[PDB]
């Protein structure tokens, strides 16, 4: 409105139009594919598959914990 | 200073401790103290490691977990009574 | 260390610059008074751990003298 | 009361000290080197129990200064003469160990006291503002009337201490009681001079006249024994128990 | 017995740093602002730091109290007193030492008007109750307690906002010496047997049961009015609502702890025959309190009133859970507390900021201010959340640790405890959308300021402690769990 | 630019650089050294929580009672 | 050199020595109760 | 939104807090009813005895009912 | 990868909630529906190597609460159950996403509305993927923090604040019963972990005391977590919040009040279905709380004008059928449902919403009429959500609502046959308020306003495009899906759902039922189309009643304010606990007796005794010499005048005496 | 017109002062008596006997003598 313009917030506040968004947008999409590649390592790391699919699986690529639980009587 | 490496403790209960006479021997009534909660927790996590196996069991097992983890569920039953400090006294 | 001498010359300076702050004059107003003050306080702290000193050997000598007393009536 | 008001201020000083030293040692040395029935500790232990609660209440009915330490020092006899009743050798220890405790802290009191009458300090809502007006001398007043309310570390709690020891040593409890009542109310009436000296803020004030060297010097001698006496406080103890024997042996 | 520690950090210093920034400060002249303020956040800062180190030096396999040394009193050496944390009490130090520069920095703007005597006496307040946190033994432990009243009245009355301060400091003095009292008659009972007021020895000496029943009757009417328990609660309203903000989180943060603290180290272990015969006992107030405090709660209209009543409810879930005496139990009521010594200094320091500028406490003043004040409404919105226990933040883990412990000793206790989730949310979210929500008032209200970038700092701790411990409690967990085996395990064989 | 100033306080002259005041850098040297001494210090001091030494003492007993009979 | 390893190190400078700790605690209440 | 009303009488003690054609004790009348109406149909359950009136047997399971792949002792 | 799926939507609504200043309306769009956009894809790649590739998946990072026994974790668990929950999570959050591109482009404050779209998803996924009670508790209360956010999303309404408040709290009673029965299911296992409680629960058979009661054990624990899935699932105890959250905007209403979080109880049954199995007792207080509400919500959806209320009170009917097919023993039967009812009720909402554009922000249909040629797309698209809603044959709603009555008669009990009744006449009143809402809002004459029909415009493409997917989903899915979930022996569900074979029943359902049966629902549906068309388009004085008879007068207020449950509620329950928060704990205890036995009456009696102590000093000497003189005389007396006054007093008497002085004149 | 301070309502401050001030305007009427007597008494008792009770039921479940408590 009219004090709303005097007013800084993190979201914006009401009807946001930022003149530079497109590239802020880029710049953030480009920092959340970094963050997810951690992530995804982490992930791929800590997967545990204790039954090989009937098929393949995107997943038999970048994850090697298939078929390893079978002896449960060692789990501790 | 400390040396690099896991705590150590005596293994057996302090000799001087009377059952019917605690307070008598007051350094044997703190020893044995100590020697009772380090024993308790070696229950404690006895159990848990017997729960990871139920755990794995079923989830390895599937539908058929019923008739092959029931050994090991009569197991981690048995040692969750009378564990910790939760619902049993000994 | 911590001896009697530094805490009762600490204690002889801390005593002229509250007499000073009571009377509403500056901290410093007379700083020979301080000297002496520190002197003053050097001294009595020192003989006040004498003192102390003595007055124990005393007091073991009579509780000596009452305990004795106390144990005749055993006899 | 009537006598400590009425007397000018250095008399009533005077009173307030140097007169209980030289009876006490005279009580002492004619009952307690004596001998007779516990006929006479019932009589001192009633009459500390009378005083401790009369001392108390018109305390916390006073309004003038002077008025209030006499209640004050009528509530502490009560207390020191417990000592008296309980017929032990620790009871005449405490009993000398209150009244040397006492006597400084009255002597800080009334020194404060003299300092403040140069401009007639009559009552209590006189000290207002005072934690402007002179900021040292109004926490030096209130060192000395916590020291009086008992609350430790300050030099006033051996009296509390004791009182409370020898109550549930002879077995007391209506006198533990009596104690434990009439030391909040007696804390309430302290912590109103320094309610008013710091957290008042009345229309008008008082500005009072710096007082001499003689009086600062021993003020600040007094409120340095009252803040650290018992960080040190072997020689009083070991003093006054070679005095307690040297009445027997 | 001399048993001075080999360690170079150690209690002593811990101590000793704020004692030197108090008789530093009392003779730098009131025209130097710029100074005192420096010396006291560098103090305060210096004694954090110093906490943190003495947690890294941590036995977190030890049931011995550790960093133990000793001060000598008497050349006779028949009285000698000790030194010693554990498990149990270093969070606490850590806690205290974490708050003071925040209250120091609450009052940064006013120092020109506050002065040296408003630091002095925070720094006071400080050594004092490091000193309490960190004793042995029964009698110092009264000594440096009932010292903290007087600072604390001192900053009550002086530093607080109305003439209702004169009534409220009054009662908190005469209430806390009370129950000081009745711990008096206590040690001294507990001497006359023992001969030694030591904690080692006491927790080595066995008690009759008539004699323990009668010692926990005089502990818990001291332990009880600093908690507080119904019905010797009311001072704590007036308190902590007339007092200061610092004197606020003060008072809530670390003072309501020495009550809770006190039953964990000596009213619990050493007398475990009348623990158990005053748990339905236990039970039943603690109950009453958390039903009838929370409904009050609804019904104040007072911001700080509302805070301060919350910490009613919040202490006496803290006492059913050390009470359960189990795992669970005792281990939540201490997690409890360091969260709760988080959650409600930051909720005093939220509305704090809103009473430094429009000078109200009334909630009905107020209403709208997301629209003018974002960050302060984020803010008091993540705070309102971890009063409510809401998993993620701190105050959950305590929360549920604590049902677990009470629901394996009695179901009943348990379920009238878990209404505090209802009771909790009901007053938490009417509390912060009749504040921050709705619209602007500007007949009561038309000028306005976000935080400044001191007040976005000092919430910033805030923020990152109740996450962190919200997720990961295992940092916290792991260094208790010995301290807290061996206080369950005392007075039993078996 | 976006609406408002962040924490509220107005930019300095342009060329010029806000002027710090007096607590923000013992609080910054602090928080600092509150990171490092919590962030490496916790993760160097040695695990002695009673658990972990429970959980090996609970793996060795259960190995000897089951390796024998 | 490596960050962490020296962080070992000083660590372990800085804790009490179990054995000399345990000591001294069962000397006090050794001592204590025979006083 | 447009204007607050500032107040211009004393404020009530339950002003904090503060359904229109239907009074109170008449509502809980009507809901009751309503409460009634699941009762009575759960006697009316009740009274039909289905589980007198099942068109087949029960199933009967082979390996002694899966007492093994059920957890029963082998 | 897996974890990309539960943490994008986080990092999303992080970076739009945190960044939102720098990114705008547009930025936050873009950024908050691709990370969701992202995570569904993904959950399409999980389905297929979890379901059909029959390969389970286990993730632990850390540990969350381990204190001794208590083991809670930060723990994954990804079985046949919870990719199925991942698909109906992630892919309907996606087009809501793109739908509130559209739907929210004229608001002020869009970024905060995603940023909190993507934060209740991201609890949403938390709460399908724990492995662990308490895991699934965090996502529990974050779904409840989420939804409190998003209706009262215009925080200067106050029937919103009033709405979201309300929805917390009769959660949070909800949460209430869930806490505790996490507490019983640790304390008979001693642990939390779903798989070993799941391994253990066909064992313990102890009993317990609890509310001072001889309990079973598994029975008190399976009923306490009901409880928490009653307010979840807005069943017959905690229904009413549910009619009030559509004060949110009609995204919020489509995706957390309809298709995703309103389902989370019944996942909770179906997950826990191995424990549950194992208790009777539950299983027939859930036959009958899920039989009630359907009925409930039916009645109360027939006199709504809202087009928010009327489809708010078909979801709460719905999910009743759902509730007690979980209670006889057909978990697959009530997941095959939720999948279904996630279609066709995001449908019904989406497309409602876009009539709510359309018409400038109007809700009541008794001022619309016609449409049904001003919008061809929207109409078509509430015909097929709606005729997917009444069971009209071979739609996505045929293939699993006619199996739950097919099965509920299949059920000989008493609880069956109650639900049989209850579920049967219900279909007919669904039915009847389903088409009354195509009636009134497109073919009868026109009602509405004439400024409204002349700004009147069809959905964008960022609406358009959800609406035609939900439309196809609507059409094939049930039929794609009906032999994977429920096809007779599938194994497709693998270890996630446990029925005990004496309780299957799916076999003689199919081949053991009269063919009458079979229709009961259409014979019901074509009725109620019937009766909808009667009352709403030839009938004219059917509305005299209501307006001359108080008793038809009354019935219709009945239905029409939801059975009056609100109001009750409110003057006997929440009134009370209000009232009692002054009256008694402030007033009469805390500012009352406490106080005058207290700090109030201790100063007054204190003050008039230092009065009286104070009068004693009166000034004159002769008072004085006075008060000598008789203390030396009682000095005297008692000291040595007590040796033959024995035999006449008493020290009782004495002191008696004393005390009753100071009680004078 | 200026200052961040709020501009005071009488009422609401009248309404504010009456409610700290309420102690004074406690008598002993039939309905405290009765509400101190209902819920300062009565039900703290209720609840302590119900949770004594849960404990005793715990006793004879085990096998064991009930426990003397107070």
């Amino acid at each position: 409105g009219d004090f709303r313009a005097k007013v800084w917030s993190m979201t914006g506040g009401p009807n946001c139009r930022p003149k530079h968004w497109r590239r802020n947008t880029a710049i953030a999409m480009f920092g959340v594919f970094l963050v997810c590649i951690p992530i995804a390592k982490l992930s791929a790391k800590l997967e545990q598959r204790p039954h090989m699919p009937v098929r393949p699986i995107p997943s038999q690529i970048w994850c090697k914990n298939f078929g390893t639980k079978d002896d449960y009587e060692k789990e501790h | 200073g400390r040396k690099k490496g896991l705590p150590e403790f005596e293994e057996s209960a302090p000799d001087g401790f009377d059952p019917e006479n605690p307070y008598k021997d007051p350094v044997a009534m703190v020893e044995m103290r100590e020697h009772i909660v380090r024993e308790k927790w070696i229950q404690i996590e006895k159990a848990k490691i017997l729960r990871e196996k139920v755990k794995w069991c079923y989830r390895v097992e599937g539908v058929n977990h019923y008739q092959k983890c029931r050994h090991l569920v009569q197991q981690y039953l048995d040692s969750t009574r009378g564990v910790g400090w939760g619902k049993d006294h000994r | 260390p911590i001896s009697a001498t530094m805490v009762g010359a600490l204690l002889g300076l801390g005593t002229q610059m509250y007499s000073n702050a009571l009377r509403k004059l500056p901290y410093m107003r007379h700083p020979w008074e301080h000297v002496v003050g520190m002197g003053l306080g050097a001294v009595f702290a020192n003989q006040l751990v004498k003192w102390d000193v003595k007055l124990k050997e005393d007091l073991d000598v009579m509780l000596a003298k009452a305990r004795a007393a106390n144990e005749r009536r055993y006899f | 009361p009537d006598i400590y008001e009425g007397s000018p201020t250095p008399v009533t000083a005077f009173l307030s000290i140097a007169p209980k030293i030289s009876i006490f040692a005279n009580i002492l040395r004619v009952f307690i080197y004596g001998s007779y029935g516990a006929t006479l500790q019932q009589i001192f232990f009633f009459c500390s129990i009378a005083s401790m609660i009369l001392g108390a209440l018109a305390a916390m009915a006073q309004t003038k200064v002077k008025r209030l330490l006499a209640y004050s020092s009528i509530g502490h006899v009560g207390y020191i003469c417990i000592g008296f009743s309980c017929g032990t050798i620790e009871g005449i220890q405490s009993l000398l160990i209150g009244i040397f405790i006492y006597a400084l802290m009255t002597m800080d009191a009334f020194a404060i006291v003299l300092a403040l009458r140069q401009t007639r300090v009559k009552y209590i809502a006189d000290l207002g503002a005072l934690a402007k007006t002179n900021p040292i001398l109004a926490i030096t007043f209130s060192i000395t009337m916590f020291s009086y309310a008992g609350i430790p570390p300050l030099a006033g709690f051996c009296s509390k201490f004791y009182l409370f020891f020898a109550a549930l040593g002879c077995g007391a409890y209506f006198l533990a009681l009596v104690g434990v009542v009439t030391s909040v109310i007696g804390c309430f009436y302290y912590i109103r001079l320094v309610k008013r000296m710091f957290f008042d803020t009345p229309r008008t004030w008082i500005l009072y006249e710096p007082m001499d060297r003689n009086k600062s010097l021993l003020l600040a001698m007094t409120s340095f024994f009252i803040t650290l006496f018992l960080l040190y406080p072997s020689p009083l103890f070991s003093v006054t128990h070679q005095m307690a024997l040297s009445l027997y042996l | 017995l001399e048993h001075f520690c080999e360690c170079y950090f150690n209690l002593s210093g811990l101590i000793l740093c704020p004692v030197l920034g108090s008789i530093i400060l009392l003779f730098i002249p009131n025209s130097r602002i710029r100074l005192i303020r420096l010396i006291g956040l560098c103090a305060s800062l210096i004694t954090f730091l110093y906490s943190l180190v003495l947690w890294i030096q941590f036995d977190s396999s030890t049931a011995k109290f550790q960093f133990v040394e000793s001060l000598r009193w008497l050349p006779y050496e028949n009285i000698n007193f000790y030194l010693g944390i554990d498990g149990i009490s270093l969070f606490f130090v850590i806690l205290t030492t974490f708050l003071i520069p925040i209250c120091i920095l609450v009052g940064w703007s006013g120092m020109r008007s506050y002065g040296k005597e408003y630091i002095i006496a925070f720094l006071i307040c400080e050594f004092l109750m490091i000193a309490v946190f960190c004793m042995l033994d029964l009698l110092l432990f009264y000594v440096f307690f009932e010292s903290v009243l007087i600072p604390m009245f001192i900053i009550i009355g002086v530093w607080g906002s109305r003439q209702r301060k004169i009534k409220a400091a009054y009662q908190f003095f005469l209430y806390t010496l009370l129950g000081s009292l009745f711990m008096l008659l206590a040690i001294l009972l507990i001497l006359f047997q023992t001969g030694t007021t030591d904690l080692q020895i006491l927790l080595t000496t066995e008690f009759s049961e008539r004699r323990q029943i009668f010692l926990w009757i005089a502990f818990f009417a001291s332990f009880a009015v600093k908690v507080p328990m119904v019905p010797v609660h009311i001072w704590l309203p007036e308190a902590h609502v007339e007092a200061p903000t610092a004197g606020s989180v003060i008072l809530a943060g670390i003072l309501l702890k020495f009550g809770t603290y006190g039953f964990l180290r000596f009213s619990i272990p050493m007398f475990p025959e009348a623990t158990l015969c005053f748990t339905p006992f236990i039970y039943t107030l603690s109950a009453i309190a958390i039903i009838y405090t929370s409904l009050t709660t609804l019904r104040q209209i007072d911001l700080k009133k509302i805070i301060a009543y919350s910490s009613v409810a919040h202490m006496n879930l803290v006492t059913i859970g050390m009470f359960s005496l189990n795992i669970q139990g005792i281990g939540g009521s201490i997690l409890l507390m360091l969260s709760h010594g988080l959650v409600s200094s930051a909720l005093f320091l939220c509305v704090g900021v809103l009473y430094d500028r429009h000078k109200t406490r009334l909630v009905r003043y107020y209403g709208g201010l997301v629209s003018t004040m974002p960050n302060f409404s984020t803010i008091f919105f993540f705070f309102t959340l971890a009063n409510m226990s809401l998993p993620g933040t701190s105050s959950f883990i305590g929360e549920f640790l604590i049902l677990v412990g009470a629901f394996q000793r009695n179901s009943l206790v348990a379920t009238l405890a878990a209404l505090g989730m209802i009771l909790g949310a009901a007053y938490s979210l009417w509390l912060y959308n009749r504040v921050v929500s709705g619209n602007l008032k500007p007949d009561f209200l038309h000028k306005f300021s976000d935080l400044n970038g001191r007040e976005v700092f000092i919430f910033i701790p805030f923020l990152v402690g109740l996450v962190w411990m919200g997720v990961y409690p295992k940092v916290f967990l792991d260094c208790m769990h010995t301290s807290v085996s061996n206080l369950v395990q005392h007075g039993k064989f078996h | 630019r976006p609406k408002g100033y962040f924490m509220n306080r107005t930019p300095p002259a342009p060329g010029q650089s806000r002027k710090w005041e007096d607590w923000e850098l013992p609080c910054y040297i602090t928080s600092f050294l509150t990171i490092v001494i919590l962030g490496v210090g916790l993760n160097a001091k040695p695990d002695l929580s009673i658990e972990t030494w429970a959980h090996q003492k609970a793996l060795e007993r259960l190995e000897m009672e089951k390796l024998a009979t | 050199g490596f960050i962490m390893e020296f962080a070992e190190n000083l660590v372990l400078r800085l804790m009490e020595n179990p054995e000399e700790r345990d000591r001294k605690a069962r000397e006090h209440i050794y001592e204590m109760h025979e006083r | 939104v447009g204007k607050h009303i500032v107040p211009d009488k004393p404020l009530s003690v339950n002003d904090e807090l503060m359904a229109d054609t239907v009074g109170k004790y008449e509502a809980l009348a009507w809901l009751s009813g309503g409460l009634g109406f699941f009762v009575g149909l759960g006697l009316l359950a009740v009274l039909n005895d289905k589980a007198s009136k099942v068109p087949f047997t029960p199933r009967v399971y082979p390996y002694d009912n899966l007492r093994v792949e059920l957890g029963g002792e082998p | 990868m897996y974890l990309l799926i539960v943490f994008l939507p986080l990092l999303g609504s992080s970076v739009a909630g945190f960044f939102g200043r720098f990114l705008g309306s547009e930025g936050s769009a873009i950024m908050t529906t691709t990370c969701v956009s992202f995570s569904s894809i993904l959950s399409l790649i999980a389905f297929y190597e979890v379901a059909l590739g029959a390969s389970a998946c286990y993730l632990r990072i850390a540990p969350w609460i381990s204190s001794e026994m208590f083991d809670a974790s930060w723990g994954f668990l990804f079985d046949s159950l919870t990719v199925v929950m991942l698909i109906v999570v992630t892919f309907i959050s996606s087009l809501v996403h793109l739908y509130s591109i559209s739907y929210m482009s004229e608001d002020p404050h869009s970024p905060r509305f995603m940023c909190y779209l993507s934060i209740f998803t991201f609890f949403m996924l938390m709460l399908v993927t724990g492995d662990n009670f308490l895991q699934l508790f965090l996502g529990w209360e974050g779904v409840g923090l989420a939804s409190y956010l998003l209706i009262h999303f215009w925080f200067t309404r106050l029937q919103a604040d009033k709405a979201a408040i309300k929805a917390m709290l009769v959660n949070r009673v909800g949460d209430f019963g869930l806490a505790l029965g996490i507490l019983g299911c640790f304390t008979l296992f001693q642990t939390v972990d779903f798989s070993t409680i799941f391994a253990c629960a066909s064992v313990p058979r102890n009993s317990w005391i609890f509310c001072n009661m001889r309990l079973n054990a598994i029975s008190l624990i399976c009923i306490l977590l009901f409880i928490g899935a009653v307010g979840k699932s807005a069943q017959i105890g905690l229904h009413t919040w549910l009619p009030d959250a559509m004060e949110g905007p009609t995204p919020v209403s489509a995706l957390i009040h309809a298709a995703t979080m309103v389902t989370a109880g019944v996942f909770m049954i179906a997950r826990c279905s191995p424990l549950f199995e194992y208790s009777p007792t539950a299983l027939i207080v859930i036959t009958f709380a899920g039989a009630m509400t359907s009925f409930l919500a039916a009645t109360t959806g027939i006199l709504q004008n809202d087009l928010k209320r009327v489809i708010a009170y078909s979801t709460c009917s719905q999910l009743g059928y759902m509730i007690f097919a979980c209670g006889i023993s057909n978990y697959s039967v009530s997941v095959f449902h939720l999948m279904n009812h996630a279609f066709f009720k995001a449908l019904l909402f989406l497309s409602a919403g876009s009539v709510i554009h359309a018409m400038s922000d109007e809700q009541d249909m008794r001022k619309m009429g016609g449409l049904a040629s001003s919008f061809p797309l929207t109409y078509a698209m509430m015909l097929i959500g709606s005729l997917s809603l009444i069971g009209f044959p071979f739609l996505t709603g045929f293939y699993s609502k006619d199996v739950i009555l097919e099965l509920a008669y299949t059920k000989y009990t008493i609880s069956g046959n109650f639900a049989f009744w209850l579920g049967s006449v219900s279909v007919l009143f669904t039915s009847y308020y389903s088409f009354r809402l195509l009636f009134l809002t497109f073919l009868v004459p026109t009602n509405s306003f004439g400024r409204d029909i002349s700004r009147c415009h069809d959905a964008p493409i960022p609406m358009a495009i959800p609406l035609i997917l939900l439309a196809l989903g609507s059409l094939f899915v049930g039929y794609l899906a009906k032999d994977m979930m429920i096809g007779l022996g599938t194994n497709f569900w693998a270890n996630s759902l446990l029925v005990l074979p004496k309780n299957e029943i799916l076999a003689e359902s199919e081949f053991a039922a009269p063919t009458i049966i079979k229709l009961i629902p259409i014979l019901f549906s074509t009725l109620g189309a019937f009766v909808a068309y009667n009352v709403n388009l030839v009938a004219d004085q059917f509305q005299r009643a209501f307006q001359t008879s108080t008793f038809c007068n009354r019935l219709y207020s009945f239905f029409n304010k939801r059975w009056f449950f609100d109001q009750v509620l409110n003057d006997f329950l929440v009134r009370s606990f209000l009232r009692f928060g002054y009256e008694v704990s402030f007033e009469a205890l805390d500012k009352g007796a406490i106080e005058i036995l207290g700090p109030y009456g201790i100063s007054y009696t204190f003050r008039r005794l230092a009065e009286r102590i104070s009068q004693l000093q009166s000034g004159f000497v002769y008072h004085y010499a006075f008060a000598m003189l008789l203390g030396l005389t009682l000095f005297v007396t008692f000291f040595c005048m007590w040796d033959s006054l024995s035999s006449w007093v008493d020290n009782r008497l004495s002191f008696i005496l004393i005390v009753s002085s100071f009680y004078t004149k | 017109g200026g200052g961040m301070e709020t501009n005071k309502n009488k009422f609401i401050e009248d309404w504010g002062s009456a409610r700290e001030n309420l102690e004074h305007n406690f008598r002993w009427t039939r309905r405290n008596f009765a509400l101190i007597g209902i819920f300062g008494i009565a039900l703290p008792i209720i609840v302590y006997k119900g949770i004594v009770k849960d404990f005793h039921m715990q006793d004879e479940d085990a096998g064991r003598p009930h426990r003397k408590f107070l």
